[PDB]
């Protein structure tokens, strides 16, 4: 059911939705 | 890697979790 392609943006934001880990973890950029 | 995965391949909803901790 929740077997997609989430590359560009979708990850990054994925992480807030769930358990954002964008703070002094894997905070990357592109 | 971390988004490797869900982006040349497909991941599920605990590939993503894992993240989290």
């Amino acid at each position: 059911f929740v077997n997609q392609h989430l590359c560009g943006s979708h990850l990054v934001e994925a992480l807030y939705l769930v358990c954002g880990e964008r703070g002094s973890f894997y905070t990357p950029k592109t | 890697g971390i988004v490797e995965q869900c982006c040349t391949s497909i991941c599920s909803l605990y590939q993503l979790e894992n993240y989290c901790n």
